[PDB]
């Protein structure tokens, strides 16, 4: 993956996993 | 009125008893001390009791006001006319054990007023204290309020008792249709077979030399724990932070490249591995990991006690490394320093009934033998280390030392003493890409 | 009368300051809630505030008493009186966050007190209940206030947090991977791989034998550093004079030998090369070199400061050597003095946000072993340096002990200690004509 591919990969991982505090 | 609790009668009754019959000072003796007593009288009488019942006399009346006469103490209690009334007034068919334990039960919840009052005492004049202060100093009250009343049930036990005990230990030994394993899951079959698990109220210690894969193999420990149980697994760590341990524990579940982590080159595979791990991981949430630096055996103890008062018992406690702990009133030698720890450790560990896994070091002077694999006089500046530790454990990675080293990709565990079980050299495969130490699939002598 | 702990003024300046500045609003709420308030209006005034603040709409004077006197409220806070008084008293220069943690120790402090008289009425009226029971009332009681509070910086941190922390470093990690030209440029070009540059917070240690080139090495770190910056580069020379370190510093820039410049002895093109040196050292203006004798860390952190202070920052610490500090307290143990020293330095790194660099000697035992290449515990006596200090570098020249060497004039780092990266060896050329260390343009292995 790209930086592009990974960023999204990690923010659907994030958004699956809620977390919202690490914003 | 701010009443101090307390009871004469329970005393008078104990101390009439007493002197009607001699033979149940010990029933009273287990139950109640000199300082337990309210009244300075009631004390000093009980004192010199004492010192009569030790030393091999009769402690009926007209000696003991006497002997009180002797040393001019007599009338500090009351008088002989006090001591007949004590004799004569309490009746002989009494249960005097109800009565020393209603005068155990009285000092405690005094002493316990006592530490209130002063708490509020302190909190109103801080006098220079912040609130960590004054929370350390609670604790430390209630604690000495609180710890050692246990040694009433610590002693002499009945043969029958411990017998049976034994029995029932060995019947469950019995019963149980788990595959070898007694105490908590190392998650390797052969060290399970060995070892039985982690026991709870033991020390273990683990050992190699430096770049061997001690941090790894524990945190491998650590996740199979972890993975096989369910109770918390509290980790103290002096040596990484958390988010080095975290990516550690990210590549050893997802089996995932740690070099790849590190550099961020990672592939939709492994992106979905970390995933998955993630998930799991928080579906369990039953690690707690604590990277602070410069522990000591206090700080420590008071943190797996808060763990502990949390989420209701511990399952495994885990330090990394004790040569990293500190002791600041034995910092001018070393070796007392260690022993403390050890001690300390070791007496947590019976405590809270929990394996407690400390990681440790090794003298550099090994690396110059002949044969590196280690022994318990490897351990040397750390006698009481193998003095007062359950199990130790050595890694052994024979690569390390040798590039020709037929053994690539396997370590040895070396039992260097085991409390109660045989020792020797338990083969598993290391994969350094992963950081991960697995079940040793070749065959087997 | 016995007054409980509070502070009207300090509770008056939270509200006022919220009033004149609506910006500062997430320090105060990060630091207080409205339970920490000691009067009924302060706290309905902060709950009025926190709701007009999650609806949006600004929490200063006016709106604030337009929403109090729409819900019927304003009579009970004491009215646009009291709340005009709050507004007049208050500066401007308002450090709110001080005072809302004033607020939360006072809470705590309360807290305590009144779990304390809570505990003594159990106490005076045990209603039934055992000592084992009151003893576990109280000690619930005491531990249930630490529970939370602030252990987020000061603790173990939510599992969560500390994995979004590990992806966001990945992140930022793979995004701009500029091999080590993102934090302080060291000039080298292995060494930024291998240590991402000298990163802010880190305390760095520097050992080596005695005649290795310690001091040329740190020296030419400096001179990297500040060429490579625009801060100011802070020096504490305890082992040379300032001018034989600006000699150095010359014959390193200029290129010239150094024995030449010492004896004196150089032609037009050397003074010309000297005097160009001097004139971008002139225009430049950012290093600082102190070479006073026996500092105690008290001073460095104050000089350190100060120079922070003056100059709008630090971008580099380097202190040569801390075998000759002073801790006169601790003169009598030596390793109690190194270990306070290391966490001083430790501690000023880190409230600085600048790399701090430490030289530090080896024992002679090194060279006794087979191989000379240092060690870590050939830091006998300084197990604190070992511990606290964030990199370790060793400084080795295998010509010192073989005349015949195959590696003249190649030096070796070898980094022992890593606490956010990779260790191993770093090979440089050393040019001991112009007291040099230049990148390795060999092959590499
Ligand atoms: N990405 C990696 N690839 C291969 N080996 C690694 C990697 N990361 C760590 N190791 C190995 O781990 C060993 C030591 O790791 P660790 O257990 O954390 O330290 P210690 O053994 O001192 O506790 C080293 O010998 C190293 O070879
Ligand atoms: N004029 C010179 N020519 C060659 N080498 C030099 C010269 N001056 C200093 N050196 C080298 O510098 C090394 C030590 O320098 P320095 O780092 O200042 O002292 P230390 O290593 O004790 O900190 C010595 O090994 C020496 O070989
Ligand atoms: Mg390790
Ligand atoms: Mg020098």
């Amino acid at each position: 993956l790209n930086r592009a591919q990974a960023l999204a990969k990690i923010a659907e991982i994030k958004a699956k996993f809620g977390l919202k505090g690490a914003s | 009125l701010k009443v101090p609790p307390h009871s004469i009668e329970a005393e008078q009754s104990v101390l009439g008893g007493l002197m009607l019959d001699n033979e149940r000072w010990d029933d009273v003796a287990e139950r109640v001390v000199a300082d337990d007593f309210y009244t300075r009288p009631h004390r000093h009488i009980f004192t010199e009791m004492a010192r009569l019942q030790e030393s091999g006399s009769p402690i009926d009346l007209i000696t003991l006001a006497e002997s009180l006469e002797r040393q001019g103490q007599l009338d500090s209690v009351g008088g002989f006319a006090y001591l007949a009334e004590l004799s004569k007034n309490t009746p002989s068919a009494a249960n005097i054990s109800a009565y020393a334990d209603i005068v155990r039960e009285r000092a405690v919840v005094r002493e316990m007023i006592s530490v209130a009052n002063e708490i509020a005492e302190a909190g109103f004049d801080p006098q220079g204290r912040t609130s960590e202060d004054l929370l350390d100093l609670a604790e430390s009250r209630v604690f000495k309020i609180a710890e050692s009343r246990a040694n009433k049930d610590e002693g002499p036990k009945n043969i029958a008792d411990v017998l049976d005990a034994t029995v029932a230990r060995i019947e469950q030994l019995f019963q149980q249709p788990h595959d070898g394993v007694t105490g908590v899951n190392t998650g390797y079959d052969d060290l399970n077979k060995k070892t039985a698990g982690l026991q709870p109220s033991d020390l273990i210690i683990v050992a190699a030399r430096p770049s061997m894969g001690k941090t790894t193999f524990a945190m491998n420990l650590v996740e199979n724990a972890a993975m096989l149980q369910d109770k918390p697994v509290l980790i103290f760590s002096l040596e990484m932070p958390s988010e080095q341990i975290m990516m550690r524990s990210l590549a050893s579940l997802s089996r995932v490249d740690q070099t790849k982590i590190r550099t961020g080159q990672l592939d939709d595979e492994d992106w979905a591995r970390i995933s998955g791990t993630m998930g799991i991981l928080l579906e369990k949430r039953n690690i707690y990991i604590d990277d602070s630096s410069g522990l000591t055996p206090t700080e420590v103890r008071s943190r797996a006690r808060r763990i502990a008062r949390e989420h209701g018992g511990i399952g495994l406690i885990m330090i990394d490394y004790l040569q990293l702990m500190r002791v600041p009133a034995l910092s001018d030698n070393r070796t007392l320093e260690i022993a403390e720890i050890s001690r300390s450790l070791k007496a947590l560990a019976k405590e809270l009934n929990v394996p407690v896994v400390a990681l440790s070091q090794l003298n550099r002077s090994l690396e110059q033998r002949a044969d590196k694999r280690p022994v318990n006089s490897d351990l040397r500046e750390s006698g009481s280390i193998e003095q007062d530790a359950d199990l130790i454990m050595f890694i052994y990675r024979d690569e390390v030392y040798h590039e020709n080293s037929d053994l690539k990709g396997i370590a040895e565990i070396i039992i260097g003493k085991q409390r109660n079980g045989p020792i020797g050299t338990v083969r598993l495969t290391f994969n350094g890409q992963w950081s991960r130490f697995d079940n040793y699939a070749g065959p087997q002598y």
